[PDB]
């Protein structure tokens, strides 16, 4: 409910980061020097040993210690917002919960990495008679995951078409919720995030040639159909099109690699601009981001440490 | 005739109410800022502190408003 | 090779470290000093008008006698702490101070304390009313001892005497901070900041001219020229500056200096809720039956006590924010923030 | 016997203000206490306190209704 | 004289009944951080109905001025 | 009667709205976040109630300040 | 000659708005969550028509409150 | 004469007014979240209905009440 | 014969004043959605149009006692 | 003349003022709503607009109502 | 010659009129908000954004032509 | 006349003073989202501070029917 | 005198009052947005002092009126 | 004092009250944002508790016209 006390502990949070020196010591080093490093940091408290998957596992229970307590201790329209920060772990959680009740494997045999609800309500989804049973197992109020299963479940039992529409009905709903909500600077957000996954998906669509309108999301507001159409034949000129948009320096670029390189840079800047609301949600959102993109970018660190990548391989990552 | 000391007395109820009511305004949201930074962190409970005591002045100024209006009634 | 080469000049010291360097008198204050930041190594230390001034607001913030005696029975409490030389704990505080910060808090308090009863004879208040029973004041409508300077209960012959030294206190540290900021503005040769200070302080002068004059009473010969030459400083400082702080800042300036009534309001506050406690307490004890004076009185002392733990801590910190507001916002105090002296540790 | 309510009136109407403001600061303070005991068992005094700071509005305004009782 | 004995339960009412606004904004978001937690857990119900609890110090000091002014009229 | 009976009734219905309204108030977010723990599950729907009860308190001392002016009338 | 209808009309007309008002500032936030909850599922619909309805006693009692001040005139 | 009858006007028009703001302010997060469930699908208009009809019971006591003022006068 | 048809007048216009206060308190967030929709589908708008006018019976109401009071005066 | 035409100046005065706070009240949010919906897309205009001027119709009452006040004054 | 009409009828215009200013402000505080949002976004809908602030003025318009019907008939 | 110039500086007054509170009710959005457009560029200082501006022309109309209730005080 | 300048004072003060919680108003987000740019940046505090002096000629312009009103007085 | 001295201090005292909760008002959002850059970081504090300091010209010119009502007096 309050926006300013759970926004206390987010500024007590900001205050314990890693600067940008730290990540340029690290670009010299020989993963002692980058476990003592480490040892030195914040995420270092869950660190117990040495090695790849010891530091994997710690860095994914200091990102579940210091972003997991957010969507926890809030209540009402602002728990309602901020359950739409911590929604894509979730929803691979669930995706390949589905592709596994599809597949017929073990429930163990799934890694089920943390999202925003009980671990016991997923395990107990594992087995389900209908999958509208199983979305009123994994019913919570305010997630918009089962009203989004609920409104995608009358298409088919379990159908991977019925999974590829449970993902562009969740982003939908993320983006209706968006604008059911009194934020002026998340759903601005949302909506740069949506359109951001929406051209990735038309690079990654590229060379397909079927239908894009059934490929294509609605929420957007850089994109265009007729823009998304173009997008999905080989038209590098509408590329050339976003003009004053936030893919500034996004022109002309086929790389995918180098596409997702601009948009999580473009992200990382409109949410570098969620500072500016210091009574709202958006700081906090920024602050996970941020966390976020400070933990992809250790995970990247440590990859390069452990596999002795040279700089100039990792040069393109830390541009931003 | 007798229609004096009694409005006196309410303007400066009024005074002290309104006042009071603003002084809980302010103590509202900073009380609520810190006690979210005493639940962070039980480093910065007098910096706190002085926040929680920084809004006193208002209701301090109609009291004694309030007691100037008194030594006039 | 041992070069001990001169320090920076007046201008060009960024990196080089910050001390107090103050007098051993004054030396204790020191934690409330550096509570803020550093200066601009060549800023003005204002560490020592802050034991000439909040030691004298702060006695005319509280005027109970029996609270200065309740104040050195905690005083010498602490003391036995610090000589018995433990480190002071406190667990739901999560405080943990050792004896050098304790026992300057013990010689502040001292020095806080002295005043505190000097100032609280010249109200005539101890422990709330006590003068209700043995008259220890003395007052035209029941004289029971010596006359006291301000009876503290009254208004209409106090108010205006009170409103106008709490003016004149505030007035005199507004200037002390405008011409301190004036001097360090010439000192270190930058015009810009001089000339915004003369401008400040006769903008505030016309001000107080031409509202004393106006609004206050009559004789309007004297001080017209003294209001029209305020605001003719006033224009020429703001043509010599092209600065555009406007009459804003003149205005925040000027609430600024007009926010020191706040003391003498706070001390008015305290002493009526005392006197209407104490009064409270000696009616219903002797008045009452005469005989309930026993629970009586524990109420009162308990209710007073209350009372005591509910306001003491603003009433001390409202003097503190206001020298920390006036006199180092007037003269700056807020640029850079120093950079701190850090030797060799040897932590032993 | 005209000003006599007109003072009651104003001590009353000063009263309810006053419990009005108290009402408004224990709202968020009361509101933060609770997320903070619902966030771990260790800051209950400090809450507790900061709930407690709120109630010299109360005793500020139940000064001035007793002056004016007294007054009455 | 009359017009004094109405006068003074008006103000009596105003009192009452800005006492019981103060204590249900203090208990609206009392309540929903109480109910909030016991949605989290059923343990912490004691405190929280205690921390409820707790304002109405508010409406009883304004039934008191209330009886005050009930024993003045 | 007169205009002091009047006065009295009027003060007594200020008195019972503006408790009503700090009642509602109050049972506005406390039945919301209600509704939402009951959206969450059933089991905890007498705590609920409970909870949508407890700021009745305020409403039984205005309906009682309101008689006690009626008797008084 | 006296308008003591007129004054105890004017006190039922405050009681009966203010009563309304606070009734309506309750239903406001209780219809949302409930709207919320029939959105999600028509389950639990009786309990969400309840706990609306809930709000209704504080209109009982000030229509109760409003039918006396009636019957005074 | 004419200082009694005006005067009732008066508080029915106020208690009209209030009932009608209570009423509003009722029904606006309520046809909002009824708006949000018909956006959500085409199915549910009917409870989203009954819950915006819902608040109409108010602004019917306060018309029976002006009613009442108006049989009056 | 006094001061009779300028309190009647005082009493509509109060009425009629509050009666558009609540009548755009709900029409805020009518619209509000009621726009959300319309610019989330172009299919949706009657729905929002019927959302947005079944605010309008408070209005209705208020011109109905307002034209009341205008025979009343 | 007398008192009464002033009294009635005043009572219009009040229904205009409160009249346009309540459309002020309305058109905040659908001015908001529909500049967000102009940002949106560009071929939305004509709709917006005709949510904002949805709003008018409270205004355009109470001025209707003001007259009507003018014309008995 | 009003006595005591012409102060009432002086208030009434004065409410009025600020009533009327503190909804244009409401209505205008929302509108300049999302207006500015959108100009801070592109400036291409400056003119639009103009024109949806500058609707309110309707109702300050009708509470000074209140207000200058209250000093005719004064 | 003892009571006509009171109660006209009492309408200019109450004017002047609702007249700049909605100026400051419109000016915090306005200045939020200007300093948030200044922190995010300085390239669009000037149509935020038109932005900020453009709230001063109720604040203008009222010092102007302030400065005629003056004129004819 | 005697009628007329206590309320030509009550109309001054009302002035002043709602004039200074206009300009508290609008200081409030003025005040929360340049101290969300200075946590910011230390850079951008002559704009943030700009916006946020910017909105105290409404303040002056109530004390201007205040003053003609003492003048008048 | 008569009708003078009565009204002219229950303006002051509606100056003062209502200028305290303007002050308090901006005082609120201002001291959760200084408290918010307090917990952040412990070296913007000085600009922090300068621009939370900011907020007392109102309080101020409220204290000067309560003095000056008070010497009117």
């Amino acid at each position: 409910d309050d926006f300013a006390y759970l926004n206390a502990r987010v500024r007590v949070r900001r205050g314990t980061l890693l600067k940008e020196s730290f990540f340029q010591e690290a670009l010299d080093l020989s993963f002692a020097d980058f476990l003592r490093l480490l040892s030195e940091t914040v995420y270092g408290g869950e660190l117990a040993g040495q090695g790849l998957p010891d530091v994997d596992r710690a860095v994914l229970r200091t990102q579940a210690k210091l972003v997991g307590d957010l969507p926890r201790l809030v209540t009402g329209e602002a728990r309602e917002a901020v359950r739409l920060l911590l929604l894509r772990n979730d929803l691979h959680n669930l995706q390949a919960l589905l592709r596994a009740k599809a597949t017929g494997r073990p429930f163990e045999e799934v890694l089920l990495l943390p999202g925003t609800l009980r671990e016991e309500v997923w395990r107990q989804a594992y087995e389900a008679q209908d999958p509208a049973g199983m979305a009123q197992v994994l019913a919570v109020p305010g997630h918009p995951l089962a009203r989004a299963l609920r409104a995608v479940l009358r298409e088919t039992q379990d159908l991977a078409r019925v999974e590829a529409l449970l993902a562009k009905r969740f982003f939908e709903d993320v983006a209706k919720a968006a604008k059911g909500l009194d934020q002026p600077a998340l759903r601005d957000y949302l909506a740069l995030e949506v359109d951001a996954e929406n051209l990735r998906t038309a690079f990654k669509l590229q060379g397909s040639g079927l239908a894009p309108d059934a490929f294509f999301l609605k929420g957007g507001r850089f994109v265009d159909r007729v823009r998304f159409a173009r997008l999905m034949e080989g038209d590098y000129a509408v590329l050339d099109e976003l003009s004053g948009t936030p893919f500034s320096g996004l022109s002309g670029v086929r790389d995918l690699k180098a596409l997702e390189r601009g948009l999580r840079c473009v992200l990382l800047k409109e949410a570098k601009k969620g500072v500016q609301d210091p009574l709202g949600v958006g700081l906090v959102l920024a602050y996970v981001k941020e966390r976020e993109w400070e933990a992809v970018r250790l995970r990247l660190l440590a990859r390069r440490a452990y596999f002795g990548l040279p700089r100039a391989q990792v040069e393109e990552e830390v541009v931003c | 005739g007798g229609l004096d000391r009694g409005l006196i007395a309410v303007g400066m109820g009024l005074a002290v109410g309104l006042a009071a009511l603003g002084t809980g305004v302010a103590q509202a949201r900073i009380g609520a800022a810190g006690v979210g930074a005493i639940a962070e962190d039980r480093s910065n409970f007098g910096t706190a502190l002085i926040f929680l005591l920084l809004p006193e002045t208002l209701v301090i100024f109609g009291l004694l408003i309030a007691f100037i209006l008194n030594g006039r009634l | 090779v041992y070069a001990f080469e001169p320090v920076d000049e007046h201008h060009e010291a960024d990196r080089i470290p910050v001390v107090l360097d103050n007098p051993p008198w004054a030396k204790p204050f020191e934690l409330l000093v550096s509570f803020l930041n550093t200066p601009k190594y060549g800023t003005f230390d204002p560490t020592p008008v802050v034991p000439v001034f909040f030691p004298f607001w702060f006695g005319m913030i509280v005027g109970d006698i029996g609270y200065a005696l309740l104040f050195y029975l905690v005083g010498r409490w602490l003391s036995g702490y610090v000589k018995r030389n433990e480190p002071l704990v406190i667990d739901l505080f999560a405080l943990k101070l050792k004896p050098q910060v304790i026992g300057k808090l013990v010689h502040i308090l001292n020095w806080m304390v002295f005043w505190t009863v000097v100032w609280g004879v010249i109200y005539g208040e101890f422990f709330g009313t006590f003068l209700e029973h043995l008259g220890v004041f003395g007052t035209p409508e029941h004289p029971g001892l010596i006359p006291i300077l301000i009876h503290r209960i009254d208004t209409a012959k106090t108010a205006n005497l009170l409103i106008l030294l709490s003016v004149a206190f505030g007035v005199v540290l507004v200037f002390f901070g405008l011409a301190l900021r004036a001097y360090l503005g010439l000192k270190h040769r930058h015009m810009a900041h001089f000339w915004e200070g003369v401008g400040y302080l006769g903008g505030l002068v016309g001000v107080l001219a031409l509202a004393a004059s106006y609004l206050g009473n009559l004789q309007a010969g004297w001080l017209q020229g003294l209001m029209y030459l305020g605001f003719g400083v006033f224009l020429l400082a703001v043509l010599m500056s092209r600065i555009w702080l406007m009459i804003p800042e003149i205005f925040t300036q000027a609430g600024h200096i007009l926010s020191h009534i706040r003391i003498y309001a706070v001390g008015a506050a305290g002493g009526i809720l005392a006197g209407l406690l104490t009064d409270v307490g000696f009616a219903l004890a002797e008045r009452l039956g005469l005989l309930g004076v026993l629970l009586g009185l524990l109420v009162a002392g308990v209710l007073h006590l209350l009372i005591l733990l509910l306001t003491t801590l603003g009433h001390m910190l409202q003097p503190i924010r206001l020298l920390w507001v006036e006199f180092f916002t007037k003269f700056g105090f807020y640029e850079e923030n120093g950079r701190p002296y850090r030797p060799f540790k040897s932590v032993r």
